[PDB]
RNA sequence: UACCCGCAGAAGAAGCACCGGCUAACUCCGUGCCAGCAGCCGCGGUAAUACGGAGGGUGCAAGCGUUAAUCGGAAUUACUGGGCGUAAAGCGCACGCAGGCGGUUUGUUAAGUCAGAUGUGAAAUCCCCGGGCUCAACCUGGGAACUGCAUCUGAUACUGG
RNA sequence: UUAGCUAGUAGGUGGGGUAACGGCUCACCUAGGCGACGAUCCCUAGCUGGUCUGAGAGGAUGACCAGCCACACUGGAACU
């Protein structure tokens, strides 16, 4: 059921009295394929730690997206530091047209119709926390009709 | 200076639900009275009440669903530095639906829905989500 | 304007059986079917994203015959198509005339349907048509001609074809050798192995 | 910013400027060697690059690469010449066409052989 | 004068003549008037081959527009299968 | 059937002619703002009734001289 | 001429770029900061998947590479869609003409704006559904579109008078 | 890193002129006309349907096809 995914594994390095320490990041994503993501980061002097440490982190730290049969709810924008982010509900049979961090997002969480698209900083861990906050802050026609009192001929 | 009036109004009542203001109290013209009746209309607010004669004051009483103020989003479209006129099948949809455009028609202020059901067009005042 | 190398070294590269041969023989006993062709065979391909996505298109290409130019081709027409473009792309393969000819039996492989066709040994409503890529439509019927029914392939062909799971979509008379394209085949009616939807995402990056 | 400062002024849009403009929007140029020689260049490398001084059909007189394994070219040798910088020789902006009008391709080039205008070896 | 001819369309060994209003100085698949009818002499005889706004060119005719030898012959042609 | 046009007189000192000065305002083809545009047209005023700041009803006639093909057709407006 | 029939025999018909990362594809030998490569980062001083040859492999294919050229990616002139404390960017400061913008009420006007009607917006092209060449390219029927302009008649909320 | 430009100039009256309206032309009269909503001057350029790219908005472009214009060795001129 849990679809889990590695976005990037990058080398960092920090300096002591005898040279470079050497170290890895994982940033991965889960989730459900029904409306439910998380991120995890994790960190470790070997790769496979670090991807373990991140999924971990994952599984956990998950939340909750209101999905339109496949698809989003309207346009909405994420942004996260340097990441400003778009995204568009498109029609059925168009898929995931994103790039790699926008779309294991996307994938995991089950949106199968997105137009996506990371403006400014592409930097993976800000772009998966922009995009995440911006289906995050997504909302239903149930929770408008819910906040206005009035229910549900939003038509 | 005090350029836009309607702005302001706008800019009261965000400014207003982000510090958890009960009510909103601004100077009162026809134009403001016309937008507050579209927000109440519509859910986005509560009641609203002109006080005085000579000197209008516009009271607009805020709504919050649970842990959260109604308005998520309230910006100004068209402005004194740039109008936006838009006819009947160019009417702007906020939300995809799921909020509203304030429009100025020949026929007076209503939201894009029923500007769109009267077959008219005219100035987008502004989007409310 | 047709591959014409080694058969077995493109279903070891994409390591599945791509049906290049007749089927008489187990894939194994002809080729080390489960090892990449050369120097450099048992060596285990931490392929890319880009590297999956090029190897699912080269695999569905190579089953086909088809080259890159007319492939092209087939995407900006199933993407034009209203509907599922990775569907649309699988039914313009399937509806080829070198391919019909095959799935009916009177080829023992795609390759063997093609010569078949170039060859003028093949008739599309009575008419004699000689382009492999040819737009076989619904309640057509392909033929072998009188002149090349005589022929030893032909017979074996449709004998290994009794081997083969019959296609839904084909009504062959293995003694006429005539066949009707009933319909367009379904996604449902054509192979699960086939990831079509990294083909979709190659053109559209 | 302003919508009436893009009124008065409009955005303008920046003019492409060309890394190869002896060239003048041609694929190749023609011209005659002024001077054929070798230069060293730039950190981190260290070499005797082959290079000549090349006068040009529109007047241009620039620096061109002679690429690959040893060349026939001298003073007065009449070359193509095509578009490409040399990275660690600053001022090499052009490359010269191996095997068109005087310039000879490599010899005994087998791999890339259309890179140096090496016909395909009789076997 | 205004005349009713054919510009000469279609592809290299297979002609698709249009019947064309217009002023005999221009060029044959220059500038016209109006766009009258159809004419394929490569027509399969099975659907269509030839189609003529016979009101509109009678209109012509009536105002003093001339016709070409061959849109003559198809005029007597659609005049006699229908 | 009547085409006019309307604007202020900016120049009544040329004998039985005028200028006439037709303003509006025009959305930008590119920052949607909206611009005040003038247009100045030499018009026909034969007894010279139009005075400098009259706002005029014009029409547009056969040319009249090398920059006037429009003529005076009644003054809407006198004397600010 | 298209096209159809007959004859003989696999016969007469495969090359080009690439394989260090970006980027699909790895080894040996030669060379030794040389000779040379290089779109960008960068390769070369004795284990060089980066030079050159070879074997193997990858990608295209009657083409393949290279150079030139436009737009894209570039939200990198940002109308849609950016910014200016320390990254490029607030004029050293003020007054102020033109210009831009302008509180609130009523009446009036109807220029902007909005609505409808009518005319026009050539054909071809693009797109959609068809038809014809064995297929395709190509040709072609009908439609859609031409998001525009103009005139006339209305609406009067907002902007202007 | 061009701010002022203009004497047939801008308008009037009458005569002439053209197929036709008109400073088109001439005599006389008035002193206008244009311009920071960019005149004048300088540089470049045939214009369009469209074409290429782009999700669009834009950007770039005006071979082939079709429409309009202009040219015909260079400068001038009329004749039919
Ligand atoms: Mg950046
Ligand atoms: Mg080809
Ligand atoms: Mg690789
Ligand atoms: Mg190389
Ligand atoms: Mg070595
Ligand atoms: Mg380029
Ligand atoms: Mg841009
Ligand atoms: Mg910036
Ligand atoms: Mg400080
Ligand atoms: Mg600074
Ligand atoms: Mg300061
Ligand atoms: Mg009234
Ligand atoms: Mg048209
Ligand atoms: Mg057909
Ligand atoms: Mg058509
Ligand atoms: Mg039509
Ligand atoms: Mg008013
Ligand atoms: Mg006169
Ligand atoms: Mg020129
Ligand atoms: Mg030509
Ligand atoms: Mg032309
Ligand atoms: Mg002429
Ligand atoms: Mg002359």
């Amino acid at each position: 059921e849990l679809q889990e995914k590695l976005i990037a594994v990058n080398r960092v390095s920090k300096t002591v009295k005898g040279g470079r320490i050497f170290s890895f990041t994982a940033l991965t994503v889960v989730g459900d394929g029904n409306g439910r993501v998380g991120f995890g980061y994790g960190k470790a002097r070997e790769v496979p730690a670090a991807i373990q440490k991140a999924m971990e982190k994952a599984r956990r730290n998950m939340i909750n997206v209101a999905l339109n049969n496949g698809t989003l709810q309207h346009p909405v924008k994420g942004v996260h530091t340097g990441s400003r982010v778009f995204m568009q509900p498109a029609s059925e049979g168009t898929g995931i047209i994103a790039g790699g961090a926008m779309r294991a997002v996307l994938e995991v969480a089950g949106v199968h119709n997105v137009l996506a698209k990371a403006y400014g900083s592409t930097n993976p861990i800000n772009v998966v926390r922009a995009t995440i906050d911006g289906l995050e802050n997504m909302n239903s026609p149930e929770m408008v009709a819910a906040k206005r009192g009035k229910s549900v001929e939003e038509i | 200076s005090m350029q836009d009036p309607i702005a302001d109004m706008l800019t009261r009542i965000r400014n207003g639900q982000a510090a958890n203001k009960a009510a909103v109290t601004m100077p009162s013209s026809k134009l403001k009275v016309a937008i507050a009746n579209v927000l109440k209309e519509e859910g986005f607010i509560e009641d609203f009440k002109v006080e005085g004669d000579t000197k209008p004051e516009l009271e607009l009483t805020l709504k919050y669903f649970q842990g959260k103020a109604v308005v998520e989003s309230i910006q100004r479209v068209s402005r004194p530095g740039l109008r936006i006129y838009k006819r009947k099948d160019e009417l702007p949809k906020v939300m995809a639906g799921l909020g509203i455009a304030v429009v100025s028609t020949s026929k007076g202020v209503m939201t894009d829905r029923a500007a769109r059901q009267a077959g008219l067009g005219g100035e987008i005042i502004c989007y409310v989500a | 304007a047709r591959y014409l190398g080694p058969k077995l070294k493109l279903s070891r590269r994409e390591g599945t059986d791509l049906f290049l041969k007749s089927g008489v023989r187990a894939i194994d006993t002809k080729c080390k079917i489960e090892q990449a062709p050369g120097q450099h065979g048992a060596r285990k391909p931490r392929l890319s994203d880009y590297g999956v996505q090029l190897r699912e298109k080269q695999k569905v290409r190579r089953i086909y015959g088809v080259l890159e130019r007319q492939f092209r081709n087939y995407y900006k027409e199933a993407a034009r198509l209203k509907g599922n473009t990775g569907e649309n792309l699988l039914a313009l393969l399937e509806g080829r005339l070198d391919n019909v000819v095959y799935r009916m039996g009177f080829g023992a492989t795609r390759a063997e349907a093609r010569q078949l066709v170039s060859h003028k040994a093949i008739m599309v409503n009575g008419r004699v048509v000689n382009i492999a890529s040819y737009q076989v439509s619904p309640n057509d019927v392909v033929s072998i001609r009188e002149k090349a029914k005589k022929q030893s392939r032909v017979k074996a062909a449709l004998e290994l074809a009794e081997q083969r799971e019959k296609p839904t979509w084909l009504e062959v008379d293995a003694g006429k050798m005539e066949g009707t394209f009933k319909r367009k085949p379904e996604r449902s009616d054509l192979s699960a192995d086939i990831n079509e939807h990294l083909i979709v995402e190659l053109y559209s990056k | 910013a302003t919508v009436n400062q893009l009124v008065r002024k409009p955005r303008a849009r920046k003019v492409a400027k060309s890394n190869v403009p002896a060239l003048e929007a041609c694929p190749q140029k023609r011209g005659v060697c002024t001077r054929v020689y070798t230069t060293t260049p730039k950190k981190p490398n260290s070499a005797l690059r082959k290079v000549c001084r090349v006068r040009l059909t529109n007047g241009f007189e620039v620096t061109s690469y002679i690429g690959g394994e040893g060349h026939n070219l001298q003073e007065h040798s009449v070359i193509l010449i095509r578009g490409g910088r040399v990275k660690d020789l600053p001022g090499v902006r052009y490359h010269t066409v191996r095997g068109a009008l005087d310039c000879s391709g490599v010899k005994d080039r087998k791999q890339a052989r259309s890179k140096y205008g090496v016909k395909r070896p009789k076997a | 004068m205004v005349t009713i001819r054919l510009a000469r369309h279609g592809a290299k060994k297979r002609p698709f003549y249009q019947v064309v209003v217009a002023d005999s100085r221009n060029a044959r698949n220059g500038r016209f008037i109006e766009r009258v009818g159809f004419f394929n002499p490569i027509a399969s005889e099975k659907e269509e081959g030839t189609r003529l706004d016979l009101d509109r060119i009678a209109h012509w005719v009536g105002q003093g527009a001339t016709i070409s030898d061959r849109v003559a012959a198809l005029i007597k042609e659609v005049n006699k299968a229908a | 059937k009547i085409r006019t046009l309307q604007g202020r007189v900016v120049s009544d000192k040329m004998e039985k002619s005028i200028v006439v000065a037709i303003e509006r305002f025009v959305k930008h083809p590119i920052y949607g703002k909206f611009i005040k545009r003038t247009t100045k047209l030499h018009v026909h005023d034969e007894n010279n009734e139009c005075g400098i700041g009259d706002v005029v009803e014009i029409r547009e006639c056969r040319p009249l001289s090398k920059t006037k093909s429009w003529t005076l057709v009644r003054v809407v407006e006198k004397a600010v």
